[PDB]
């Protein structure tokens, strides 16, 4: 009921785990509950260490590497990361041909290159360049080409959450100012999220 | 697992015309046309709606509303032939003939 | 103490209220 | 040659029973202070 | 501001009445 996708300070969560579980014995396969960021997490013991031990003693200088459960949205950031991990990557397992789209290979390639190229590379290069990123894209063509299908599929292609849909000119309303209210609400969630999470 | 819903328009060319353009007025016609086009077939898919349109000026309807997937079946109804006329008269005089109120010389 | 009435409508009838209350 | 007409749309301002309703509802508390002051002065 | 003044006045009147 309290699922969350916000990033977690792996160093701090490991430190708090050690602090709360100091002078304790942990065995392979043990399951417990850990409170971090005022949130309860079900932790399952996988392996200990270099000679492997079935049961070990958790101490202050011990470090813990957390792995997310299968299909879980838990985003763990930092260096204490093991096994396969994918939460923020512009190139997911998404296939361009499973969707059943037609022969628009050149257009899709141009879209990818001109839009998602910026976010793929690490922050170092973009920060050194110090340039902004695109925030708009427009299509146009004769009816029944696939604009809606292509847009919704791109909506799923990115490794992000579900998008918002504005079906036609539903914004207009008799009460003046209410349209401004609706558009402001449309952007308020993203504005607040960016303000909270920083860069 | 749902029933079916039927919507019937009359004189579809009254509200729906060439999108934009016109140059005479753009009060609410463009918004109405866009809203209809989006609602009839937009991002979401519906499978319990049927739409029937009737008109007398086929060439004035917006093409975007006539491409396949929205309004495919188009029918031109022509004047009946001699057999059609005979059938129409028979249908419309069956009731008369039922109570033998028609002269034998007709 | 920073205000006493919110302005539902931008009319003079609201203003004095605050002062009055004050 | 010069002959033109037009038709215009009308507005209802902005009273959507949220600002009107909030003012109307909030105006309930003042009666309590009225009663308290009257009791004090009696 | 609303809460501060309202509860301040409520406390003042309550102490007065007491
Ligand atoms: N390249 C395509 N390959 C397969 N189906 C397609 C393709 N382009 C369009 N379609 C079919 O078109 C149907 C509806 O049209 P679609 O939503 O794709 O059009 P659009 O490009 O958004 O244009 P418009 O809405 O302006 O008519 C979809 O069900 C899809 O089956």
């Amino acid at each position: 009921k309290n699922i969350d996708s916000n990033p977690y300070d792996t160093d701090k969560m490991a430190a708090e785990f050690i602090q709360q579980f100091n002078n304790q014995a942990f065995s392979v396969g043990q399951q417990l509950v850990f409170s971090f960021n005022d949130k309860l997490f079900g932790l399952l013991v996988k392996d200990i260490e270099r000679q492997k031990i079935e049961v070990g003693l958790v101490v202050g200088n011990s470090q813990v590497a957390f792995e997310k459960a299968e299909n879980s949205s838990l985003n763990l950031i930092g260096k204490a990361k093991t096994k396969e991990n994918r939460q923020s990557i512009i190139n997911p397992d998404w296939n361009f041909e499973k969707m059943g789209i037609g022969g628009l290979d050149k257009e899709f390639s141009d879209i990818f290159r001109r839009a998602f190229a910026s976010r793929v590379f690490p922050p170092e290069i973009v920060e050194q360049m110090g340039c902004k990123h695109v925030k708009g894209i427009l299509l146009y063509g004769p009816p029944g080409c696939g604009k809606t299908l292509l847009a919704r599929q791109i909506g799923k292609m990115l490794n992000a959450r579900e998008p918002k849909v504005v079906n036609g000119p539903e914004i207009l309303n008799k009460y003046v100012g209410e349209s401004e209210a609706n558009i402001r609400k449309l952007f308020a969630d993203a504005e607040e999220e960016q303000r909270r999470l920083g860069a | 697992n749902s029933g079916l819903h039927i919507i019937i328009f009359d004189e579809i060319d009254a509200i729906c015309k060439q999108r934009g353009s016109m140059a005479g007025s753009t009060g609410v016609h463009d918004t109405v046309v866009n809203q209809l086009l989006s609602k009839i077939d937009g991002v979401e898919q519906l499978n319990n709606i049927l739409v029937i349109g009737m008109t007398n000026r086929p060439d004035l309807i917006d093409e975007a509303l006539l491409r396949p997937g929205r309004l495919e079946v188009k029918m031109e109804i022509g004047l009946p032939d001699e057999k059609g006329r005979l059938q129409i008269l028979h249908i419309h005089t069956a009731r008369m003939r039922g109570h033998q109120l028609l002269s034998a010389d007709v | 103490s920073g205000g006493f009435i919110r302005r539902v409508t931008n009319d003079a009838r609201e203003n004095e209220m605050d002062e009055n209350l004050e | 040659n010069p002959a033109i007409f037009a038709s215009g749309i009308i507005m209802d301002s902005s009273i959507s029973k949220q600002a009107l309703s909030e003012i109307e509802t909030r105006h309930s508390e003042i009666i309590k202070l009225e009663n308290s002051i009257r009791e004090l002065h009696d």
